[PDB]
DNA sequence: GGAGGCCAAGATCTCAATTTCGTACAAGAAAT
């Protein structure tokens, strides 16, 4: 509904953007609202300076620290900056390619 | 003049990186970026302002800014690409609208693009295409982040012309140990020979820009260095 | 005087002095090497190239533009009166022993045929094409310092400006008439010591194992296989000790792999 | 003297493709990837830089205009100095290599050379690669086939005399014969590729030289064709291009820029929007772009960006925004001091 | 200015993250017809963050009344339980002693 | 009748090979 409505408005206004471009724009905007919502979710853990919260993300699409080229690379911005070290030093339940590559 | 912490900066490599023999140091990138931010081709002022955002080793004469180290992932690794500049003599470039070619019998003397001073230059340059570029440095994180994100600086050679080594997604993460100059005796940057750090002997200036000033004997690391992205993010 | 072009001149092109001619004194730096006239003793050769450009060459630089059909043979039968030129030779290599001043000319079979027998007296010519230059470097005991002009080519200005003296086997500069900037010297650096030790250690591995190693390294250097897959292949075939001898530079890896696949 | 950073997005009106020698192999035409085939391709900043340099050269020639004779005042040497940047006549200001800030006289007198340098003189305009934002924003476009016009439409055979309907029959028989022969020759060639896979090394070099003899035999069979030389019923290989409406992020920057050089760059952008074409395959209208650039600058004395305006190139028009951009353009237009000559 | 002392001298637990938000919010609210954009995560007490600036500005032309839009009882009735027993203290120390509003 | 200006030859060869984003909830109104 949003895609076709926005495409309608950009087609009557005259902007020459493809429907796929509008789909990508709405997808990015939804991703931004996803990041905001998950920032609220993480904010539900801590509410006082003495709080000590164990955040368990069971989603396989949350970006691993090591996978910096993951599609959802923005999604570590749910974590506050002040805990980003703990993001970088974290426990992974089902990690991948946990071996040692000899072409270092 | 500012407090300086050991930071490691990792950026997603968008373009192949042409290495000009010596590995591109982060201080040179920051010197280009400050040469833009405060418009200045005079080395002294840019160096002075770089010292305000980057730590400078007085006993060595070098900036606390390690050379380029490619961060290779298990999916993508260091690759051998060719940064290729080709002259494109378009039909509009070879037209009388732009210039008056020498004329004989009403015929316009064609440009000898095969050879000569008016040839189609095909400049191929070795470039290394790894998924990530990582540097280690001791300095102000906010300033270096601002420069690397909102200045026209790349890594390698001719980024201002060939757009080689374009990077994005600059991530700065704090380090526990200063790995910008030295690491277990292995030089991580162009250092003078008298420093006692072992590496590859070469001829270069220590402080940027690395193409001016007397080129003295230095010890610099392997031009192409690779580390696993996991090991780089371990810190 | 103290420049690589003088070394190659004295070693290799000093054979064409009697057809070279008396220099004409000049006041501008040689356009071919680009060096200032302070070492040319104030003299030079005035010349016009095929693009009608007024060019000054020094005693070493001019030798590449000299036509000596009676010594170097006829390069093209359609133009008999001009002979083979050192600056117009493509696919022709040369190893110049700077200290000994001796030179060996790695020419293909056609070039060897075109050369008159008088040429072989002054210059020791071995029949080898551009593919067998690395074979000659590998097998022969090189004497250092030396200048290894891999390809004389036609871009004589870029050949002279690319000339670098190879002080040892660790870094042999393969000058191939392409301008040797600091950005492309990795393609023109032949690390023969490491290549020789890697070939020595390749003997311990089977033919299939060495083919797998070469293919894996070539694909990885071209980013055709993921590093994880390449590491899996290396570990499964037990090729790690080979990998420890590889330079981290992928272009150096490709150069030494070309060297191995030639020997 | 302000470093204008233009950061912004290029939306692709018609697919954006470029042929690069390393990127294109015998496997097919691919965009430069900066890695393997799985990596994200980028439109090189070199192609955009060349396009904008050509646009700037067109601006400079139009501003200069023609002589009373109706001929451009620029000769071959000046034309190549302004277009490719290389000295052909050996007459150029060879500044000392240790002087970073050299050429101020030439930079002032020639703003095109100042923006886009010549050999021996660093330029002041740095163009970046159009980096795509998405994951599936490229694809195999074009391709298709060169259908024989007379085997598709028969109406086109009522316009040929019999002496040419027999030349059509002869060219199609030659095409079929040649394609069969080339087919079997390529089959033997691939079997030879298999024997290279073996690489038993007994006679591998000879196997390569006979492969070369086989390519020569392909060229011989393809010279025996005396009516045509190339098979007209050719399947066209697709080229890799960025999808229509692909958001590619672009960083351009003029460092230490006078108002005149910046105005010349903006006029080059304005003229480029007349034909906003990047890259090749212009037969398929490839390269038509619309791009919005946020022109920021660095605050004097601090590491902060201040926005000076936006350059919105669209098929509907160029929307220069910001009073300082207009001031730069007017400064470049009004200055009667440029001598785009020796 | 006075705000900092009247805050800490009132016994209230001023934080380092609080002062920068107080000053930025007040300075932004000085600019007429402009719009302020702030992210203040858990720990900055954004309620106080955009309340102490209101009292700094109140010193100038105190007639100016301020509207605090809210989402829901998730965040409303926290401000009721914060501004009454936290802000009124510094307001007293700052002499403001201004009256609250409910418009729900 | 010496200056352009176009055109043919020079012997050799390196190497690399692909199969589909994101799937919701609230709270809260002086109304369009
Ligand atoms: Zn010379």
């Amino acid at each position: 509904m949003k895609a076709e409505s926005l495409y309608g408005y950009l087609k009557e206004r005259g902007y020459s953007r493809t429907f796929e471009a509008v789909n990508r724009n709405i997808y990015l905007e939804n991703l931004r609202k996803v990041i905001r919502k998950a920032k609220q979710s993480v904010g539900r853990g801590i509410r006082s300076e003495n709080d000590t919260v164990r955040i368990i993300i069971l989603d396989p699409r949350f970006p691993e620290p090591t996978d910096l080229s993951s599609k959802h690379r923005s999604l570590e911005h749910i974590i506050p900056v002040r805990f980003r070290r703990e993001y970088r030093s974290c426990e992974i339940l089902s990690p991948a390619y946990f071996e040692e590559d000899i072409q270092c | 003049m500012l407090n300086f912490k050991p930071y490691r900066v990792i950026m997603s490599s968008l373009t192949p990186v042409v290495i000009s023999g010596i590995a591109p140091s982060l201080d040179g990138i920051l010197y280009e970026a400050l040469s833009q931010a405060i418009p200045s081709n005079e080395p002294g002022v840019v160096l002075a302002r770089l010292k305000e955002i980057l730590l400078f080793n007085d006993e060595l004469g070098v900036f606390h800014a390690s050379s380029l180290r490619f961060g290779i992932t298990p999916e993508q690794g260091i690759g051998a690409t060719t940064s290729m500049r080709c002259d494109y003599l378009s039909p509009e470039k070879l037209s009388t609208a732009m210039f008056s070619p020498r004329t004989r019998r009403g015929l316009f003397t064609r440009v000898l693009l095969t050879g000569g001073p008016t040839k189609r230059r095909m400049t191929t340059r070795p470039a290394y295409s790894a998924p990530y570029l990582t540097f280690d440095f001791v300095g102000s994180s906010e300033a270096v982040e601002i420069l690397l994100n909102h200045a026209h600086v790349g890594v390698g050679y001719d980024y201002f012309s060939a757009a080689n080594g374009e990077f994005n997604n600059v991530t700065i993460l704090p380090l526990d140990i200063d790995t910008s100059i030295s690491n277990e005796g292995m030089a991580l940057r162009p250092v003078p020979v008298n420093s006692g750090l072992n590496g590859i002997k070469g001829v270069s200036p220590l402080i940027p820009p690395y193409f001016v000033g007397e080129k003295l004997n230095i010890v610099h690391p392997a031009p192409v260095r690779t580390q696993l992205i996991s090991s780089l993010l371990r810190g | 005087m103290n420049h690589p072009v003088e070394s190659v001149y004295s070693a290799l092109t000093s054979i064409l002095l009697p057809y070279m001619g008396e220099p004409v004194p000049v006041q501008r730096n040689c356009s071919c090497c680009g060096r200032a006239p302070s070492e040319f003793d104030g003299v030079g050769f005035e010349l016009v190239n095929a693009y009608r450009e007024r060019v000054v060459h020094c005693r070493p630089c001019q030798t590449f533009f000299v036509s000596a059909p009676e010594l170097m043979g006829v390069e093209n039968p359609k133009k008999p009166t001009t002979g083979q030129k050192f600056g117009m030779w493509s696919g022709v290599g040369a190893v110049i022993n700077v200290e000994d001043n001796s030179s060996v000319l790695l020419a293909p079979q056609g070039v060897v045929n075109k050369l008159p027998e008088h040429f072989f007296d002054h210059v020791e010519v071995i029949t080898a094409t551009s593919g067998q230059h690395l074979e000659y470097l590998f097998n022969t005991e090189l004497k250092f310092p030396l200048i290894y002009i891999q390809n004389f080519g036609v871009k004589t200005y870029e050949l002279v400006r690319s000339l670098r003296v190879s002080l040892s086997a660790d870094a042999i500069y393969t000058c191939a008439d392409q301008l040797l900037t600091r950005q492309n010297e990795v393609l023109y650096m032949l690390d023969l010591k490491k290549a020789k030790e890697l070939h020595q250690e390749i003997k311990n591995y089977s033919k299939k194992e060495m083919d797998i190693f070469i293919r894996t390294v070539t694909l990885l250097a071209y980013s055709r296989i993921t590093p994880e897959a390449a590491s899996n292949e290396f570990k499964k075939n037990n090729l790690i000790p080979l990998l420890l001898l590889l330079p981290t530079d992928p272009h150096q890896r490709l150069s030494i792999l070309h060297l191995l696949k030639k020997v | 003297m302000r470093t204008l950073n233009f950061n912004g997005k290029i939306s692709t009106l018609e697919p954006l493709t470029v042929t690069v020698k390393n990127a294109v192999s015998t496997s097919g035409h691919r965009l430069p990837r900066n890695g393997g085939f799985n990596a994200a391709p980028y439109f090189p900043g070199t192609s955009i830089r060349g396009t904008l340099r050509h646009a700037a050269h067109k601006v400079i020639v139009d501003r200069v205009g023609l002589n009373a004779d109706g001929k451009s005042p620029f000769d071959l040497a000046e034309h190549f100095m302004l277009a490719q940047g290389v000295d052909i006549n050996g007459e150029a200001e060879t500044f000392a290599p240790g002087e970073i800030n050299a050429g101020a006289e030439l930079r002032s007198k020639n703003p095109l050379i100042s923006l886009f340098g010549r050999w021996g003189l660093s330029g002041k305009v740095g163009i970046g690669n159009a980096i795509p934002d998405g994951d599936n924003q490229w694809g195999m476009f074009g391709g298709g086939a060169r259908s024989i016009m007379f085997q598709r439409d028969e109406s086109l055979m009522e316009f040929l005399e019999t002496d040419q309907v027999d030349r059509l029959e002869r060219l199609l028989e030659e095409q079929a014969e040649a394609s069969v022969d080339i087919s079997q020759i390529k089959t033997e060639q691939d079997a030879l590729k298999k024997a290279m896979k073996s690489a038993d090394k007994d006679t591998k070099a000879e196997l390569q030289i006979k492969v070369r003899e086989l390519d020569e035999k392909i060229q011989a069979r393809k010279d025996q064709k005396q009516e045509s030389r190339e098979s007209i019923r050719r399947p066209i290989d697709p080229y890799e291009a960025f999808i229509t409406g692909a958001e590619l992020s672009h960083r351009m920057s003029i460092k230490n820029a006078t108002d005149e050089e910046a105005g010349l760059f903006i006029s080059a952008l304005i003229r480029f929007a007349a034909e906003p074409r990047f890259g090749g395959h212009a037969n398929h209208n490839c390269g038509l772009v619309e791009a919005h650039w946020t022109v920021t600058t660095w605050k004097p004395g601090e590491l902060v960006p201040v926005t000076l305006g936006e350059i919105v190139i669209t098929p509907n028009g160029v929307e220069i925004t910001g009073d300082e951009l207009f001031a730069m353009v007017k400064a470049f237009n009004e200055n009667q001091s440029f001598d785009f000559t020796a | 200015m006075n705000t900092s002392a009247v805050f800490e001298s009132a016994g209230l637990s001023l934080r380092k993250v609080q002062q920068d938000y107080i000053e930025a919010a007040a300075g932004a609210l000085t600019q007429d017809h402009k719009v302020a954009l702030i992210s203040a995560e858990t720990g900055v007490g954004k309620t106080l963050g955009y309340l102490v600036p209101a009292l700094l500005i109140l010193l100038k032309n105190p007639e100016a009344k301020f509207v605090i839009a809210t989402n829901s009882h998730a965040l409303m009735h926290q401000i009721f339980r914060s501004d009454r027993p936290l802000l009124e203290q510094i307001a007293e120390q700052c002499g403001i002693k201004v009256t609250f509003s409910r418009l729900m």
